[PDB]
């Protein structure tokens, strides 16, 4: 009824499912839909479909998935300080991991369904979509060390080609995943 | 808590209330009154010329908002320090620290109502002329100037 | 969480007054601050006001110097006078928060040659001493008045914080608690009047 | 210390037995304020104000912590026959330092 | 609250929700309608081309994008320091403004569809054209710019 | 039952009885028995066993237990500030007093019931450790206000005399208490 | 929560309890238990001198002294931040998560009284002595200064 | 009995009741009588009373009555810069505001009921002092666009006649309120 978890119905059934996907309201407010809770929702089917996912979609399938899941723990963690100071006293990583944190919550946890192309999502298109996020955020944290503004490594237009990959089709897909990885090795490299 | 059906229904009925408190029985005080929460809505009509004394009221006025006031600055004192604080600001907390042990710190003593005001005038004095801003002129002119040591009221 | 209990929501209680009286502290301690900062912003633009006086009369010494003498021997003068290191700066610790202030050694008996063949570099010199006198002066004022500035905004911020996101928040915990404790009550009594029936069909099966 | 004014004003600077400089061009005053708070001379430096309206850039950019070069916003000569309102100076001052745009 | 039984099971059964806000009506601003705790859980259907005109469910996700982040950023700004932000965030903090006193705030007027969405492309020539990221070129092409000072 | 001390059993023998001990149960987690909570216990016996305090403890023993009770008293007032502010931005008498308050939760009211002595303790044993704490506290204070640092005293290696006392046997703690308040004054003299 | 009449009421017959929490499983720890709420209740029949080893109830004591000094430390570091803390917070802010990374998680590995008491002690050197004021003085005149570095690789 | 107004009596009176006058006890402690707080009370009838008060009063009351309305919100609404600094340091326009706003207290709003004529006040006599107060406002910030500093604004023997304006008979208000407004306008040609 009123929100609040601890109703008798979802605490009768919540003893016995195996996945929980718990929904918001602060969060459809946004319009951020699909609206689950990503810091509250639990699977308990991880372990056991670890064997299907190293055939069928990947090898390093589940390190993908935990790098994000703790990049979003990190994230979650650490914007409570941001709403206590403001994202000026945030060091240097503080601040790119909100930012690789907003390109996830924005890129990849979040999906139209009203879209034509964007209602269906095969897993190798949420991997190449993980890689180029990953694949950014370490490319971009040993940039940062070598004498690059946070101020700089935003206004790239490489994210741009990551932030709309959730809306290209399943066939132009793998074409798009090798060329923006090309595209994320190579504006870096010029990088200054 | 006052939101007890017990004390909630007779203060609902009640003629105001003196509420104890336990921060100043501890602190060792006998009787410990807060008078900060207390409240006689019936006083006024029981005091002033011909009851007790002309200047009843506005000596009990005076000793709420200068108490009232004086425990504030004695919290704010444990953020700022004492030096770095005005004149009129230590004297309201010289006020309140002689207030609760000379005026609510009774013991067993038994006061009239010309002791307990003697008292009180005797407490008014700390604070300056002027700083007295709910008292008449006439009243102040007649009662103010008064040692503490002097009385022996609560030497 | 929080569980929903009789005791737990006098905490909650306690501790909402506890922050409107927090409310009531940081608020008189930004009502010293402010007061402090106008009374260093006062004596701010009188130290500027002196650094401007010193500032006309050491750069009429300077151009008048080397105008009549010299560019070439009064910049020799300049070389050939120390750096007079030693200037530092110590502790101020106001508001548990040390800040700078500053000052200089500038050795007044050792003067090279007093007698001076240029007879302007005296002059300059004393006028320049009185200037970088107040400069520091300036200084040490005004990090102490950028201090209390910045100490005035946080306070504000974290009593606009406070209120806006910790009175609602304990008032919403309130008010779940008791809206809770309220339903157990109501169940009680609808058990009440249940086992009454109960009582009274034992008469009318007695009958 | 050390000053970043004007090519002219330094040498009576050097005459008090002081360092300073000058450049009387903008970004290359602001370089030099870069390596000069690199090559900290003495923890204060002051800085010509049409020059840099603001002294902080180069310290809010580089070291956020501790504030040892002390900024200070210093005048020249070219302005040494009015000033140039330091009491509107102070009034930004104000504005600057609590937020509140106030006056007497 | 939308905690309450009668919000609750009254959002469980229909197809929305339109919420009068009270700050909104503390200013003045008539009818005060918040447009982000309030959705037509429909109106994917009753918009678009051939029953609205063509550019509908783009200016109002635009809109509603570009208000949502003027009100975050106002909500931020609003304890810090106003200074230390760039210039799109100031023409957010304006289109925000611009919004609540000019598209709200209509005040018992009956506005036509046509004149609610060229008053929604006058605020929208507030900001740039890169900064409208949902708007397609062609209604760009056609529509951004007016007289806001000039249509009301 | 729910841990409320507000129950048809407990709030009627709240009622009926004198001298009541509440425990709490944050004393416990932290392993600090016995779990008194402090605030919320009384007793109605304290002007009972006055005279046979004063004659069979010592002659200021009730003066000396009533200044316990209001340095309790102002540690407990100081909390909503401490909690609130940070132990900083305190003055130094209030931090000695919050921090006196601590040496007096640790090592007066503190008593593990397994270690072999400190199972009893005899009053002659607390009253002298009461006397021990009351000296530190007055001569700190006093040295405190004519100026010396905070966290100097708080280094001073008498505490760990005081921390001690609470150890040793009943049958060597008058040459126990002699020396430790002989080393109280004497660095508190040496100190400066 | 605890409140609840079934595991309040468990709680009252049985003694002792092993208390999961929720706030540490989502760190990624297993097995996850806060020892805080968790007692056992007779652990002092069954430890000490001459059945495990004599020093237990006071590395325990210690332990959960220095956990509980770091866990209600974490509050007083959300509500002034980071940089605004002496020496020996740091230290104990320290000793809370290298606790919940080394102590509390472990795999599916089977460790015995020694490793496990080893862990404990080089854990507790990472807090000078005078902050370690239950245990007494030969245990750690004789146990203590190993770091982490040794107890694994 | 809390003082505060969400039980269920006082939701259910405000939802069916068409005025709600808050007395407030700080007014009174401040000596406002009455202590109706304007702040939080309200009143639905004033849309539908509106021919009335074209007719039986002026065509124009209604529009001063929302100018007074808009200075006491005004007033309360910068009211946190005079609390923050005081009523010397505003700009000139925000120290006329506060003044203008002190003078609809301490003499519109405020009323003695056990004065002789004080005590009933008609719609023509709150109309006269109503514009006479809106007057000299939208006079005097006039004055302030010449130049007039806010000093001698203040002093002033005008408003000897806007203090007393609520103490005079309403036979003699009709010969009381024309040549005050001629003396507005009189004291404020005569500036420079």
């Amino acid at each position: 009824p009123g929100g609040d978890m601890s109703e008798p119905v979802t605490q009768s059934t919540l003893r016995i499912v195996g996945a929980f996907w718990r929904l918001d309201a602060s969060l459809a407010f946004r319009r951020h839909f699909p609206a689950i809770n990503w810091n509250g929702s639990y699977s308990l089917f991880t372990s056991a479909l670890d064997p299907w996912y190293r055939e069928n979609v990947a090898e390093d399938y589940p390190e993908l998935r935990d790098a994000i899941s703790e990049l979003l723990q990190r994230e979650a963690g650490l914007q409570e300080i941001v709403q206590l100071v403001g994202p000026d006293a945030l060091q240097d990583a503080e601040r790119l991991v909100i930012e690789v944190g907003r390109i996830i919550r924005e890129d990849f946890l979040q999906q139209n369904a009203y879209h034509e192309v964007d209602a269906y999502c095969s897993m190798k298109k949420a991997y190449g979509i993980m890689k180029m996020i990953l694949a950014f955020y370490k490319e971009a944290e040993a940039a940062i060390k070598r004498g690059v503004s946070i101020d700089e490594i935003l206004q790239l237009p490489v994210l741009e080609r990551i932030g709309r990959a959730r809306y290209v089709s399943e066939e132009e897909f793998p074409a798009y995943f090798e060329e923006a990885m090309k595209e994320i090795q190579g504006a870096f490299k010029a990088l200054a | 808590d006052r939101t007890h059906p017990i004390p909630d229904l007779t203060g609902y009925i009640t003629e105001g209330q003196i509420q104890l408190s336990r921060e100043l029985h501890r602190k060792g005080i006998y009787p410990p009154i807060d008078p900060l929460p207390s409240l006689s809505r019936l006083m006024n009509n029981g005091v002033g010329k011909g009851k007790t004394r002309e200047d009843h009221k506005q000596v009990s006025d005076q000793l709420y908002s200068a108490y009232a006031n004086g425990v504030d600055i004695r919290k704010l004192v444990a953020i700022i320090g004492e030096d770095a604080l005005t004149e009129n600001d230590r004297r309201y907390l010289q006020f309140a620290d002689a207030f609760e042990r000379f005026f609510i710190n009774q013991g067993q003593q038994n006061r009239s109502i010309e002791e307990s005001l003697q008292i009180a005038w005797a407490l008014l004095s700390m604070l300056p002329q002027g700083e007295l801003k709910r008292i008449s002129k006439d009243h102040i002119g007649k009662y103010y100037g008064q040692k503490l040591e002097e009385i022996w009221g609560a030497p | 969480q929080v569980s929903p209990t009789r005791m737990n929501l006098l905490q909650r209680r306690g501790q909402l007054r506890l922050a409107q009286k927090g409310v009531d502290l940081l608020k008189k301690k930004r009502d010293a601050l402010v007061a402090e900062f106008f009374g260093l912003v006062r004596e701010a633009m009188e130290a500027r006001k002196a650094l401007d006086q010193a500032a006309k009369e050491a750069y009429a010494a300077l151009l008048l110097a080397q105008a009549f003498d010299g560019p070439e021997v009064v910049a020799g003068a300049a070389l050939g006078v120390p750096p007079l290191e030693g200037v530092e700066a110590e502790v101020e610790n106001v508001w548990g928060s040390k800040v700078p202030r500053l000052k200089a050694t500038f050795p007044d008996g050792a003067l090279l040659s007093p007698v001076g063949t240029p007879a302007y570099t005296l002059e300059a010199s004393r006028a320049f001493r009185r200037y970088a006198e107040a400069l520091i002066r300036v200084a040490n004022t005004e990090t102490r008045l950028k201090k209390i500035g910045e100490e005035i905004k946080k306070t504000t911020r974290r009593v606009n914080a406070l209120e806006q996101v910790v009175i609602p928040g304990i008032r919403a915990q309130i008010r779940f608690i008791q809206q809770v404790l309220e339903q157990r009550e109501r169940e009680d009594t609808f058990r009440l009047k249940r086992i009454k029936g109960k009582i009274e069909a034992r008469e009318a099966e007695e009958e | 210390m050390a000053v970043i004014a004007d090519p002219e004003t330094a040498q009576g600077f050097r005459l008090a037995g002081l360092e300073g400089y000058g450049a009387s061009s903008a970004e290359e005053a602001q370089s030099l304020l870069e390596t000069l708070v690199e090559r900290g001379g003495y923890a204060l430096v002051a800085v010509d104000e049409a020059l840099l309206p603001d002294p902080e850039r180069a310290v809010e950019r580089l070291m956020r912590g501790r504030d040892l070069p002390v900024l200070l916003p210093i005048a020249g000569l070219k302005e040494a026959f009015q000033g140039h309102d330091v009491e509107g100076y102070m009034r930004e001052l104000v504005r600057k330092t609590i937020g509140f745009d106030i006056k007497l």
